[PDB]
């Protein structure tokens, strides 16, 4: 479960942050990364429960 | 240990742990034909206890 | 302006020799931490003795910091001379963010004159001046640290209890010896304590008047003084910059004994600062007069996290720098000062990855020679361009027309034009700047109702731009036009159904529609057959005067495939080295635009060819076709898990690495995992690493005892054995 | 002609601090450094005094 979580992007515009850096904005590109971080984030928290 | 124990162990179907060492077959310096999550985890940051 | 004081009254200055060779000391001075060294007390808030974890600007704890001397200048016999300096003129910084300083830090003790160093005087708390400025230059004599504009000068004047602080424009001098002047070596300032400093009156304009000899304040927009007395105790000090202006810190006005520091100023001045030097400074006094000065030190701020361990006085007595030991992780994972003993595990090893290499390309330029003429298409007769197989350079297709509008969607404006892809799309037009408000992908205007829609799922943007006076084979339409409608009118003739504009295609009524729209407001329709489900198709337009140089708009976008990635930009790759193989560390890649970082191996194939990338079930590329006619396997990065080992009855530690094996391993290492592991080197910098079952150690000893309760048991028949109990 | 306001030893009511406000009760006691600070608070932010 960890691991297919690595590719599962949530709606950000992709699972990889060095892609997102590479294709974005800064004033977007981190709207993108936060997005992801906040359910990568989820996925930790159920796991440890 | 016992015949018992080394027919379980051969039925079981799980993969190797590591720590002596293992970390090679991860790496190119190991057969190409490794698939072991048990390398993966190295990408994810997760790891196993002994 | 500022009442700047009187003018210089000397063209002339006094030589200024450069003997920085002399100045070279080995006084170095880490941040002692846990000392709260080089601490700046948070803004309006105090606390009680609770500790808490703070982020803030801060010296990193393991910098010794850049080290300064001032010193006398040449005097000799019974009098004053040349102005002897050490080279600190030339040493611009870039600003890091403020910076922090001590003061007076080798006070009490003694040193040597250095000028004249074998009198080896004692040493004694001088204060240091700086100058500091969005812009540097050189001299006209090709000299070092010239400052541009207005600039922000801090100096000591006179004695110590006297500050004085500007924000001005320098002017330079023509005399011998001076800024302007052809005879100039080095800027310098200078105190004459055998006039200065009387005990009756201090004399508060001596460094001021040495200043101005070399530079005349012109322009002063403004000024500030302060009062100081004198304290040979060591004082910490700083500059720091924000959007609110330049503030000073200090710890004499506050905390004279615990050494925080406290905001004691601020300033007015908006000018951001790019670059920071110290201003060189010498005493005129006497030879057999002579006083060697107190080392002075400065330290970069950053922008790190802290445990805080506040006093019931509030005082800061102890912190924790959190990024300068894993050790350090620890203390700040659990927010304290004593972590409970344990085994616990610490961040893994970064692997050092190969810089860069390519498999991108073979190909040809693209061709977009057929933007370069005709009249460009009406809004609803599109005409498009699709590059496969090719190399760009888009920046030369640019500087054929002037852009008055470049935007994009999903993708930076300057990563279209470097990013490599499947396709390279492009739609032209002639349009207006008169209609640019419906130009948008999110517009509601009847361009994009009717005309034309554009899908999300592919990055895209668009372009405004008119055409140069020199571009005689590009032609203009005679009116510029569009269709405002587009609709089937019911068979009984009462009812009607619009039909918008299908993305990235043709409206249907592109086939009743003229190729222009002769006049504003023509409108047509055809009766349908029963083939086509009745009803009667209905369009309409409207136009938009021509004008004396067409206008023309652009949509752009882009489409990644996997192994269709052909179009890309020009290669850069001419004076590189031989690609890709390298086998070798797991080097960031790039193949035919498929950007990932990794490790191959040469080994067998597995199905299906000319597919190029092979992939798992979790969407990681497995592994690659080459074109040398060898798969390569790709083993993505394998990193090194940390865990730490720690004995708080007697503060002592020590490491496992796990699975890494010890042939992986060295008594240094740089991949990283910490910025530092110095405290693990305070023993283990005289051993070797050590193979274990569980894996490779260090600082553990192969001691053979056998124990029942290891109390930090590390699995298996493993045990990390305490050194003797405290 | 006012009520003088500027201390209560005290009660609940609504105060403002150089713009800083809460509601709440004050009484004099022992002093905590640092003086000057002004606002002393607690791990969580919330005035102590």
């Amino acid at each position: 479960k960890l691991a297919s979580e690595l590719s599962n992007t949530f709606g950000a515009i992709s699972a990889s942050i060095g892609d997102i850096i590479q294709r974005l904005d800064p004033p977007e590109q981190d709207a993108q990364i936060d997005r992801l971080i906040n359910g990568r984030l989820t996925t930790l928290n159920a796991f440890v429960a | 240990r016992s015949a018992i124990e080394d027919l379980l162990f051969d039925k079981v179907t799980i993969a190797d742990p590591g720590y002596m060492q293992g970390y090679d077959d991860c790496m190119q310096q190991g057969p190409a034909s490794a698939r072991d999550l048990i390398c993966a985890q190295y990408v994810a940051g997760y790891k196993v206890l002994p | 302006y500022v009442d700047v004081g009187p003018d210089s009254v000397k063209s002339a200055c006094i030589e200024v020799d450069i003997q920085q060779t002399f100045f070279d000391k080995t006084w170095p001075r880490p941040i002692d931490v846990s000392k709260a060294d080089g601490i700046i007390y948070p803004q309006g808030r105090t606390y009680s003795n609770i500790t808490i974890t703070y982020q803030g600007l801060f010296p990193y704890q393991g910098d010794h910091g850049d080290m300064y001397v001032y010193s006398a200048g040449h005097a000799t016999g019974t009098t004053p001379q040349k102005l002897f300096v050490a080279n600190y003129s030339q040493d611009v910084k870039q600003f890091a963010n403020g910076f922090v300083v001590r003061i007076g830090a080798a006070a009490n003790s003694t040193g040597t004159v250095i000028i004249s160093p074998s009198t080896s005087a004692t040493i004694r708390k001088i204060y240091p001046a700086f100058m500091l400025g969005s812009s540097v230059g050189n001299f006209s004599d090709g000299k070092m640290g010239r400052f541009f504009n207005h600039t922000l000068v801090l100096l000591p004047d006179g004695c110590g209890t006297l500050l004085r602080a500007f924000y001005c424009i320098l002017e330079p001098r023509s005399g011998n010896h001076c800024p302007a002047g052809n005879s100039y070596t080095s800027f310098a300032t200078y105190h004459t304590p055998a006039t200065d400093c009387s005990d009756g009156n201090y004399n508060r304009n001596a460094s001021l008047n040495s200043f101005k000899e070399y530079f005349n304040l012109r322009n002063c927009t403004f000024m500030y003084t302060y009062n100081i007395t004198e304290d040979e105790i060591l004082e910490w000090f700083g500059i720091t910059q924000t959007a609110q202006g330049v503030h000073l810190f200090s710890s004499r006005y506050v905390d004279l004994y615990g050494g925080n520091m406290f905001q004691f100023a601020t300033l007015p001045v908006y000018d951001t600062i790019k670059y920071y030097s110290i201003i060189p400074h010498s005493i005129r006094s006497i030879q057999s007069d002579r006083k060697a000065w107190a080392a002075f030190y400065v330290y970069k701020l950053q922008p790190l996290t802290f445990l805080l361990d506040f006093s019931v006085d509030g005082y800061i007595r102890r912190a924790i720098d959190c990024g300068f030991n894993d050790l350090s992780q620890l203390h700040c994972s659990y927010e304290s000062f004593d972590v409970e003993s344990g085994v616990y595990s610490v961040s893994s090893f970064e692997a050092k990855p190969s810089g860069s290499v390519v498999e991108q390309a073979e190909g040809v330029e693209c061709d977009f020679s057929p933007l370069l003429s005709g009249t460009p298409p009406q809004v609803y007769n599109f005409k498009r361009l699709v590059f496969t197989n090719c190399n760009y350079n888009l920046t030369k297709l640019l500087s054929l027309f002037s852009v008055n509008d470049f935007t994009c969607s999903q993708i930076s404006p300057a990563a279209i034009a470097s990013n490599c892809y499947s396709s390279l799309i492009l739609d032209y037009f002639s349009y207006p700047l008169s209609m640019k408000s419906d130009l948008s992908v999110s517009s509601a205007g009847p361009i994009s109702q009717f005309n034309y829609k554009q899908s999300f799922s592919n990055p895209t943007c668009l372009i405004l731009a008119t055409v140069p006076h020199n571009l005689t084979t590009i032609t203009k339409p005679l009116k510029y036009s569009y269709i405002n409608k587009c609709s089937r009118f019911l068979s009984d003739d009462r009812t009607e159904v619009p039909q918008l504009v299908n993305a990235n295609q043709y409206s249907p009524c592109v086939s009743i529609v003229p190729s222009t729209v002769w006049e504003d407001g023509d409108y047509y329709r055809k009766q349908l057959s029963p083939l086509e489900g009745g009803g009667w198709l209905v369009a309409s337009g409207s136009t938009v005067a021509m004008t004396e140089q067409l206008q023309m708009g652009f949509g752009i976008t882009v489409q990644y495939g996997t192994d269709t990635n052909s179009v890309c930009p020009k290669l850069e790759f001419a004076n590189d080295t031989k690609i890709a193989s390298q086998l070798g560390n797991c080097v960031e890649y790039s193949l035919y635009g498929v950007s990932g970082r990794g490790v191959f191996q040469n080994c067998t194939a597995v199905g299906v060819r000319q597919q190029r990338f092979v992939y798992d079930a979790y969407q990681n590329l497995v592994g690659y076709y080459s074109d040398d006619g060898n798969y390569y396997c790709l083993r993505a990065c394998v990193s090194v898990p940390v865990s730490v080992i720690y004995d708080k009855e007697t503060k002592t530690h020590a490491t496992l690495f796990g699975s890494v094996a010890c042939e992986h391993i060295s008594s240094t290492m740089s991949q990283y995992s910490r910025s530092t592991r110095s405290m693990l080197k305070r023993r283990d910098s005289t051993y070797g690493p050590l193979q274990t079952p569980v894996g490779c150690v260090l600082g553990l000893v192969n001691s053979s005892l056998f124990v029942e309760d290891c109390k930090l048991p590390l699995g298996q028949s493993l045990c990390a054995l305490p050194d003797t109990p405290s």
